[PDB]
């Protein structure tokens, strides 16, 4: 039933993810948080433009196995 | 010695408790308001008999079930939220500097006066939760202390402290919907499995995440494709009322001189790895607005860090 997404970095590296199209995505998110040493607070999702919001299910996004995430650092202005 | 209240989520259904003048409303019942206050640690008596009260814990599934009717699907934690932070931001204010309406410098809120002014260009929009559009339709008529704690609530904001006025704005647009017309078609193709277009409608062809000018956005793209190879998309239709592109802050020169194709565009002051300061910008006249936070100066040439950029319409086509 799990299917493998891709997340990238700000500096180009995508890794690989095992998840759910309905786990939300503040579960992707802990995911990230810990293959890279950042936390949830310190960064945010994008696919294809839009960002992912987090109470929500990775389905209603249209992710396809080898989908690509993107992380985007969260500015503290 | 014992007074009823009418607890209540929408203002329109209400529900009673008997109380006591003993324990406090944060034992008996749970976090209350009243009048736009925190009562929840007082103790009930004869002033408060009769009155209604907005109960933000503790609800009951008939009152969970008209908030999430009236907020869309929220969180627990989001009433407590939004409540304390429509009362904490009761001292701000809104003042129009050059003809227009600016959100004053207090606890750190120069991102939210990026969002408010970004979004007050933006003049055909509506919220599809209830209140949010009505939060938003009285931030357009001259109170907006329940727009500016909404969006706080909905982007996970925490109270005197600075954010991503992208990261906001996106995802306050998400919640939205446009009043007209509006397309966006991607053309993906890979050498293997074939050629595929994708079409966006609405408001969602009028926001990304990733490139800040109109050139990037239609340059060719190339990432991993499903079956190994590497699969290519590029915008082949594009036709909005507006577009705003957002990106990591970006070194610019922006200058009236060439007349740029943008409207207005957001700035981020400082390094991005430590805490900095947001401006907003429109241009008009020829000359440059620049708005911080309740303060205005104009200026002909700015060498300036962009993040967000708003664009007019987008008549496009190729391929
Ligand atoms: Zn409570
Ligand atoms: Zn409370
Ligand atoms: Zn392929
Ligand atoms: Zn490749
Ligand atoms: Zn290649």
């Amino acid at each position: 039933e799990p299917l493998s997404i891709l997340v990238r970095n700000n500096k180009g590296r995508s890794s690989t993810y095992e998840v759910r199209l309905t786990q939300t995505v503040a579960h992707l998110k802990q995911q990230v948080s810990g293959l890279e040493g950042v936390q949830d607070d310190l960064f945010w999702l994008t696919f294809e433009g839009k960002p992912l919001e987090d109470q929500l299910p990775l389905g209603e996004y249209g992710l396809k196995p080898l989908s690509t995430v993107f992380m985007n650092l969260r500015l503290r202005g | 010695l014992t007074i009823e209240v009418l607890v209540t989520v929408d203002g329109v259904n209400f529900r009673t408790v008997v109380l006591n003048n003993k324990n406090t409303y944060r034992s008996q019942l749970g976090c209350v308001f009243f009048n736009g206050a925190d009562i929840s640690d007082t103790i009930p008596d004869e002033k408060q008999n009769g009155h209604s009260l907005y109960l933000a814990d503790n609800l009951t599934a008939d009152e969970t079930k008209a908030l999430k009717e009236l907020y869309g699907p929220v969180d627990p934690t989001f009433l407590h939220r939004f409540y304390s932070l429509k009362a904490a931001v009761h001292g701000w204010k809104m003042v129009v500097c050059d003809k227009v309406r600016s959100l004053k410098l207090s606890d750190n809120n120069c991102y939210l006066n990026a969002v408010i002014m970004t979004l007050d260009l933006l003049k055909d929009i509506k919220f599809v939760i209830p209140a949010l559009q009505h939060a938003f339709m009285k931030h357009k008529g001259g109170d907006s202390t329940d727009f500016i704690a909404l969006i706080m609530a909905y982007g996970n904001c925490t109270f005197g402290a600075p954010d991503d006025a992208s990261r906001l704005l996106h995802t306050v647009l998400a919640k939205a919907e446009l009043c007209c017309s509006a397309r966006m078609v991607w053309r993906e193709w890979c050498n293997v499995c074939g050629i595929k277009d994708v079409v966006l409608q609405g408001l969602k062809a009028c926001c990304y995440v990733g490139v800040q000018t109109v050139e990037d956005l239609r340059a060719r793209m190339t990432y991993v494709c499903q079956c190994g190879g590497e699969r290519h998309r590029q915008l082949v239709e594009h036709t909005t009322p507006w577009l705003l592109l957002s990106g990591t802050p970006n070194e610019k020169l922006v200058t009236t001189s060439t007349a740029p194709d943008f409207v207005a565009f957001n700035v981020f002051q400082g390094i991005e790895t430590a805490v900095g300061h947001y401006v907003h910008a429109r241009l008009k006249g020829g000359l440059i607005l620049k708005f911080d936070s309740g303060t205005v100066s104009k200026t002909s040439d700015w060498k300036c860090k962009v993040t967000d950029v708003l664009f007019p319409g987008q008549k496009y086509s190729s391929d």
